[PDB]
RNA sequence: UGUCCUACGCCGGCAGGCGCGGGUAACCCGUUGAACCCCAUUCGUGAUGGGGAUCGGGGAUUGCAAUUAUUCCCC
RNA sequence: AGUGGAGCCUGCGGCUUAAUUUGACUCAACACGGGAAACCUCACCCGGCCCGGACACGGACAGGAUUGACAGAUUGAUAGC
């Protein structure tokens, strides 16, 4: 009728959306019920992203915390993960939009970056652009600790590794099975034959640069058991030093 | 002074709709599509400092980015500078010329003085 | 909480963007 | 190779605008009689969602409500 | 070539407006009703009625905006 | 048949400009950048808001840190930046 006529109005401003005010029928898309046919009106494909990155202010800052997280599944992680890929870079708005989407961490670890995850295709780009937007914005301990125990429990990707170790750069009090499943990862690593980069082995590196006051003993033979098995001719002696000279409790 | 055989009073006091026929194709044209908000806010903006000033000293001048204004009755009389890319120039408005656009009073280029070639 | 996850007013506001689609050329007032 | 000076150039930064800090912005919105009876100052909000809660910003004229955008004469 | 290409009628000096139909196309534009060329009129060897630049006024469309002439029409 | 002589238009040098954005200089430099640019298409100029990393140290924050914002007053911009 003429919500229909109007929503296709503010879909055609925020197809050239650049500065100002945008429409009071765009802001109180939240508080409506049937969210999911307008914003399909609004065909946010098409939006630039200035306005994306509006809406992401607007959707992260009215709670609701489910929604945000369909918001961010479902329109701004195929956009980051299509601009990276044609782009080869993030722009600013959409960096400043990861960054607001990062204002509601729980919607965006099981939003952004788990969802990213599991898809498989993530590229080293995506893994470097989105460990830097988590590094820069301060995270709470149990979303930093529940997401790191969800990337150890996964599947082995290239990219999961920057994401582990940016997140152990945190420098946060860990929980002791979170630990527990990180050296399960690595130990999982004990018996592969595939050649693993210097990626994993600053990952490994920063893991007993941080924790390793927090290590059992048995465990820490494991690991050098582990770098045994495993070496590189650099970071190995490295890490295999930083083993030797910790002291635990 | 008369413009087209009509005299400053009864333009001032004269509506809206006759001015449609006593001005040229393109500026009937204009103001018959309408005039923005940024004319309309430059309109208040004048009228303001036209109302606010001493009845023997001329109005405060008003500056305006806006070149694509056309000149109505209304602001006979108005202090105004117009910016041309780089200066603003200042300008009293006088009533012969409501039938022109502002910006061709602040003129956005140097004339060119011809010195002696180079080497080509 | 993570692994086990997975109108008078809009009327108004109609109106209000109707009367700011308006008001952009107001071609009426003197 | 061939490095840079770094010409420094000194700009001051230091002023920034901040908006102005309330302090204890509780207190006004309840009176308390000697009894232990509470009077509510300002106006409660009817709305769907953020009722018996949400106050009302009080203008020269009217009242706003600060999470739906309320607005009263 | 065409969903902007336009058929028809009316208002128009003329640019153009109004009401209506066809054509997502060997169908409707469109038997594409082209211009040179041909036949009659005036001009009659001179800056000429050749040549049209440059200017002075009006009018109408395109487009948020035509002032530094967007374009077109008429003296 | 012309061009080169004339008026106009366009290209490259040069001259102006705050800017008159730009690669190529006897074919392959010369209506090439689908480039017939009034906003974008612009690479140029004159102004004006905004913020610009992690880590370490020192503050404030639960006696709210910070986020969101209707109406009105401002500057050249409907700036709750
Ligand atoms: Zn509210």
């Amino acid at each position: 009728p003429r919500v229909l006529e109007v929503y296709r109005g503010v879909r055609e401003v925020l197809s050239k959306y650049r500065s100002g005010k945008l429409p009071k029928a765009f802001k109180i898309i939240p508080a409506l019920s049937n969210w999911e046919q307008i914003l399909y009106v609004t065909e946010p494909e098409a939006w630039t992203a200035a306005a994306m990155y509006q809406a992401t202010r607007i959707f992260a800052s009215n709670l609701k915390e489910r929604m945000a997280q369909r918001f961010y599944n479902l329109v701004l992680l195929p956009r980051v993960r299509d601009d990276v890929a044609e782009y080869k870079r993030l722009n600013f708005h959409l960096y400043m939009a990861l960054k607001k989407a990062l204002f509601k961490p729980g919607a965006w670890f099981k939003g952004i970056l788990i969802p990213l995850c599991e898809s498989g295709t993530c590229t080293l780009r995506e893994a470097i652009i989105v460990g830097s937007i988590i590094t820069k914005c301060s995270i709470p301990v149990l979303h930093s600790s529940a997401a790191m125990l969800k990337i150890a429990e996964m599947e082995y990707s290239g990219a999961n590794s920057i994401f582990l170790r940016l997140l152990l750069d945190k420098k946060y009090a860990l929980p002791y099975r979170v630990l527990d499943a990180l050296v399960f990862h690595f130990l999982g690593f004990r018996t592969e034959k595939r050649e693993l980069p210097v990626l994993w082995h600053q990952c490994l590196l920063t893991l007993v640069q941080r924790y390793k006051a927090d290590l059992a003993t048995d465990q820490k033979e494991a690991l050098l058991e582990l770098l045994r098995l495993q070496p590189h001719p650099q970071l190995s002696p490295e890490i295999r030093r930083e083993l030797q000279s910790a002291v635990p409790r | 002074f008369t413009y087209r055989g009509v005299d400053l009073d009864q333009l001032l006091d004269m509506s809206y709709e006759q001015l449609m026929q006593l001005y040229s194709a393109r500026q009937r044209r204009r103001l018959n599509r309408g005039l923005r908000r940024k004319q309309h806010s430059l309109l208040k903006r004048l009228r303001k400092a036209k109302k606010e000033a001493p009845p023997m000293e001329k109005p405060e001048v008003v500056k305006t980015h806006l070149r694509d204004m056309i000149i109505l009755p209304e602001m006979v009389g108005s202090m105004v500078g117009v910016y041309n890319g780089k200066t603003f120039n200042q300008v009293e408005i006088k009533p012969e010329m409501i039938g022109h656009y502002l910006g061709e009073f602040s003129i956005t280029y140097k004339p060119v003085k011809h010195g002696r070639p180079g080497i080509g | 909480k993570f692994y086990e996850q997975y109108s008078n007013r809009l009327q108004e506001v109609l109106n209000d963007y109707y009367k700011e689609k308006a008001e952009n050329c107001v071609k009426l007032n003197t | 190779a061939k490095k840079r000076k770094k010409k420094s150039y000194t700009t001051p930064k230091k002023n920034k605008h901040k908006r102005k800090k309330v302090k204890l912005a509780v207190l006004k919105y309840y009176k308390v009689d000697e009894n232990g009876k509470i009077s509510r100052l300002r106006r409660e909000c009817p709305s769907d969602e953020c009722g018996a809660g949400v106050f009302m910003a009080s203008h020269f004229d009217r009242h706003y409500c600060g999470k739906c955008c309320l607005t009263y004469c």
